[PDB]
């Protein structure tokens, strides 16, 4: 199975995000931290995103906006796996040194957010997601969300598109009701994602007066991608309607 | 761009 070979060779290491976890949990130390975190777990989405089979099929810059379009899908379910795999989804994994009980959860103004993606972990128990459906899963969440006006080569994403489907049904073999919750639980990521992105653009914009640090290719990221989400321009790919 | 720097 070389598809398989590819995606196991290529997964990412671990991440740590730096905090300081002997200073008491704080609104902006959390954030700055978990801000860190996402700019340095960027950077792994991005070496591994450009070894994916076929990725090279794409646009160059239609590789970048696909990345930056779905970098938080993608680091959302990593970290709902880790959780579930490290400490059974009871808490959220996001790093070694960066875990959040409730009490961090509450801290962070994120609850309710915290809260979805502790479900979409517990999800993965719940569904005995298997090591190699978790990693076809999250390559499909690469190339699940797009500008309404399609890609610069549009035809080949589509094509590429179809193909990891077609991995995930492969590894998957009613069986057709493995289909349905796999997709189902792919398709769950979609909103816990569309609401941090609002979290976090909101956050950017009030950066300065909450005391909260962000990194260089965060910041631009999230001031022109995510607002071309978050107004409609780049949406999602559901399965399911 | 900063995440372009990074892409290349
Ligand atoms: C992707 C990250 C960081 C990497 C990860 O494990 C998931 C986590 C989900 C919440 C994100 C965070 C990066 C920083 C964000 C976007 C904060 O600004 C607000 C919500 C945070």
């Amino acid at each position: 199975p070389i598809f398989l070979n590819v995606l196991e060779a290529i997964e990412p290491g671990v991440v740590c995000a730096g905090h300081d976890n002997n200073q008491p949990d704080s609104f902006a130390a959390l954030l700055s931290s978990l801000n860190e975190l996402g700019e340095r777990q960027l950077v792994h989405v991005v070496k591994w995103a450009k070894a994916l089979p076929g990725f090279r099929n794409l646009h160059v810059d239609d590789q970048m906006a696909v990345i930056q379009y779905s970098w938080m899908g993608l680091m959302v379910f990593a970290m709902g796996w880790r959780s579930f795999t490290n400490v059974n989804s009871a808490m959220l994994y996001f790093a070694p040194d960066l875990v959040f009980n409730e009490y961090r959860m509450h801290k962070s103004r994120m609850y309710s957010q915290c809260v979805r993606m502790r479900h979409l972990s517990q999800e993965f128990g719940w569904l005995q997601i298997t090591p190699q459906e978790f990693l076809c899963m999250k390559a499909l969440l690469l190339f699940s969300i797009i500008p309404v006006d399609g890609l610069k080569n549009q035809k080949f994403f589509d094509e590429l598109r179809m193909n990891y489907i077609k991995e995930l049904d492969r590894i998957i073999a009613s069986c057709s009701r493995r289909f349905y919750q796999l997709t189902k639980l792919l398709d769950s990521v979609q909103p816990i994602a569309r609401e941090l992105h609002q979290f976090t653009f909101d956050l950017l914009i009030k950066s300065h007066m909450v005391s909260v640090d962000f990194p260089e290719m965060m910041a631009e990221i999230i001031s022109v991608q995510v607002p071309k989400i978050l107004s409609g321009k780049v949406k999602p790919i559901y399965f399911h309607t | 761009g900063a995440f372009q720097n990074l892409f290349q």
